[PDB]
């Protein structure tokens, strides 16, 4: 709930709160401050929401505090890096954080590309909010993904906001580790080999690495 | 030989190793061209009648062999029979254990050798292993989820003609062998000319349906050879 | 154009390939090297070098300069011949005759005493029969064929000239102990691969053979 | 075309073919004049006009019925199911008037089945 506070007021939004009640009226379009730096510990979840508002900024957002965001569900971290970079906008991985280089509204790529969401909730609906100014209409995958904890959102964002919502076709194991059993003298070594020349992959004595590890 | 160290990779083991390690393209190949064949062995011993093997796979795309027709249903002989067939004949093995009531040789309810007899053909990395439809749940279970990169024919046969084409009395096969097989093997019996164009329509009508699981639909007998 | 007839510089087979949706397209295809390496592999006799060896099978040798010549050494390579000898008339000739094929450690042999500890096991003639032989490439070839115990060695010679059947090159590699296989012996295997090619059936090779042969065919 | 059908039936041919499209006053004079002669009653459709399935051949058969001592119909074959019609359709037409024997047939490649 610290997000509105300790982001969105910095980034020039006129918030008043009570005891009970926030309320955010947001700058002109598109003249959104960047933040030159924000601890997001304290708000883990909320740094995808962050991200997206940081990409249309005036100046380069620097988030940090945020390294259990890796392990969560995906790479969250790199995940709204290379989805974000499919409007052009780009991101550098730090090491508990993320840095966003904010660009214009006006002037985004069109990611034709289409937004995986990674089935993450948060990802499809924090690349739901830059879609609202986007200058071209952006295709996200996985709608039903915000389940997870909004099933509504959808309904939401085109009852409330009044945003037009439209269904769309999504536009878009080989390769295991073999293991090799039986007795020493059966042909195994040799059956190993031949694998490996065939398949084009290494061989592995699981005795030799085993003296190798304990030296 | 005792010299298989000194040996380079030979075409009999890499087409295992193809097969196992998810490279093989067996049944799309086969699938792309517009008629394609598997030849039906006989044979009661492989080792016997080594020599004839290449000429009778010519024009065929597989090679069945039949384990119910072998002299020996004993595994470990099964397995060579296998290994000398994929090393002679050098193209996909359609392993296939037939039961005498669907007119085959092996015991019906003989379900212990079954099973093991079923997972030599996939040990042994079949390109296609026949199941029927008629065994026992638990081992279509247990035989599908080890097939690995097997395809698997799921198969029904009806020697005595209970079935029907028209009627649609197939269908509860079909359906069991949908979600089993990845390729069906439908088999009945034509008395007139006619069962062959009710044949021909009801698969015409299935792969509609499921485009992704592709059908051999025939009728026996000699009023079945338009099938 | 496939790979093995884009470095060879030569299409022999032409295969149409239906897509579906588009229009008809086709593809260049080399079955001479094809046809080599099989005759090399199965029509010589067994207990022929090819047989006996496993890759890398050591020394081997092409006489002649032509299109031919070109197919010969990529089907040498295939079955892992290195060095690969080259006999032909000029060095400016063999030097075009090189040029595309890299790593294949193609050398000329213009006297014997080169082949040192490295003499050819096979051999593949692509001069004609019709066309008597250069002085200076006799005086190589003859001991080439001469050298060793090429029996027991287990050598053979490949003519790609079919008319007549036995030609005069092969007589003196057959008087020095050498395994000759004929030029119809390549042409049917060359057309064996065709075949399949465009028929995605592979009929028994002692059917095309026979074919080519007249045994048994239709005509 | 009556004068060449007359020559057929003076030259004691033992099959003639008419065709169901030739005028009445035609089919009358030939059918006539017959004498030993079997008539073929034809009818071809090569534009594909007709359907095996549907019934439209009907009326020429109706029509072929009573001027042929045989049938000959002729379609064409798209696909291979046109044949299967066809051979329906013979089979049934046997059924209901077993005295008068057919000719059916589909055109084309597709229709060398039948």
């Amino acid at each position: 709930a610290r997000f509105a506070v300790e982001v969105l007021r910095p980034m020039g939004c006129a918030v008043e709160q009570t005891a009970t009640s926030t309320t955010v009226t947001g700058p002109p379009i598109g003249t959104l401050k960047a933040i030159p730096h924000v601890d997001m510990e304290p708000m883990t979840d909320a740094f995808l929401t962050a991200a997206v508002l940081a990409a249309v900024a005036d100046g380069t957002t620097q988030i940090t505090g945020i390294a259990n965001q890796r392990v969560k569900e995906c790479n969250r971290i790199a995940a709204m890096k290379d989805q974000l970079a499919k409007f052009g906008v780009q991101c550098n991985e730090l090491e508990d954080g993320i840095e966003v280089i904010g660009k214009p509204y006006q002037e985004l790529r069109n990611p034709v590309e289409g937004i995986y969401c990674y089935d993450d909730h948060r990802v499809a609906m924090s690349h739901s909010v830059l879609s609202t100014i986007s200058p071209h209409p952006v295709l996200i995958l996985e709608r039903e993904c915000t389940a997870k904890t909004w099933p509504g959102w959808w309904d939401i964002l085109s009852q409330f906001f009044k945003v037009q919502l439209d269904g769309e076709e999504d536009p878009t194991g080989t390769d295991r580790s073999i293991f090799i059993v039986g007795m020493r003298g059966a042909g195994k070594s040799t059956a190993g080999r031949w694998m490996s020349e065939l398949l084009k992959r290494p061989l592995v004595d699981l005795d030799a690495e085993l003296e190798r590890r304990e030296g | 030989d005792g010299s298989e160290a000194l040996l380079q990779p030979p075409a009999d083991f890499a087409r295992f190793v193809k097969l196992i390690a998810g490279q093989s393209t067996h049944l799309e190949d086969v699938r792309a061209k517009k008629h394609s064949f598997f030849v039906s062995l006989t044979v009661p011993n492989v080792a016997d009648a080594l020599d004839i093997i290449p000429r009778v796979v010519v024009g065929s795309d597989a090679v069945e062999l039949r384990v119910d027709l072998l002299e020996s249903y004993e595994p470990e002989f099964v397995a060579r029979q296998v290994a000398l067939l994929r090393a002679a004949a050098q193209v996909p093995i359609v392993y296939t254990v037939r039961t005498q009531s669907q007119g085959g040789k092996f015991p019906d309810e003989d379900y212990d050798l079954a099973l093991r007899l079923y997972q030599t053909g996939l040990r042994s990395g079949v390109e296609y292993l026949d199941l029927e439809m008629t065994m026992p749940d638990h081992i279509l279970q247990a035989v599908t989820d080890a097939k690995g990169f097997t395809s698997i024919i799921a198969s029904h046969h009806d020697p005595q003609c209970k079935l029907s084409w028209k009627s649609g009395s197939w269908i509860p096969f079909y359906n069991k062998a949908l979600q089993y097989g990845d390729v069906i093997k439908l088999v009945g019996v034509a008395r007139e000319m006619a069962d062959n164009f009710a044949l021909t329509n009801f698969k015409a009508k299935m792969l509609a349906a499921h485009d992704n699981k592709p059908m051999i639909a025939l009728n026996m007998g000699t009023a079945g050879k338009l099938s | 154009a496939t790979d093995a007839a884009r470095t060879i510089g030569a299409v022999n087979t032409i295969i149409p390939q239906t897509r579906d949706g588009s229009t008809t397209t086709l593809v260049g295809d080399n079955t001479d090297w094809r046809g080599m390496v099989h005759a090399l592999l199965h029509s010589s006799g067994s207990g022929s070098v090819v047989q006996r060896t496993a890759a890398p099978r050591g020394a081997a040798m092409v006489v002649g300069s032509g299109g031919t010549a070109r197919a010969a050494i990529y089907a040498l390579h295939d079955l892992g011949f290195a060095p690969i000898w080259i006999v032909a008339r000029s060095e400016e000739r063999v030097a075009e005759l090189v040029r595309g094929f890299d790593g294949y450690d193609l050398r000329r042999m213009t006297s014997p005493h080169q082949g040192k500890d490295n003499m050819p096991s096979v051999v593949i003639s692509t001069i004609p029969a019709t066309q008597p032989i250069d002085p200076s490439m006799r005086e190589v070839i003859v001991e080439v064929l001469k050298h060793g115990h090429p029996s027991a060695e287990g050598k053979v010679l490949l003519e790609m000239a079919y008319q007549p059947p036995r030609t005069p090159l092969m007589t003196l590699a057959e008087d020095q102990g050498w395994r000759t296989v004929g030029g119809l012996e390549v042409l049917a295997a060359q057309g064996w691969y065709q075949f399949q090619l465009w028929t995605g059936i592979t009929p028994l090779y002692e059917e095309a053979r026979a074919a080519v042969m007249g045994e048994d065919s239709v005509e």
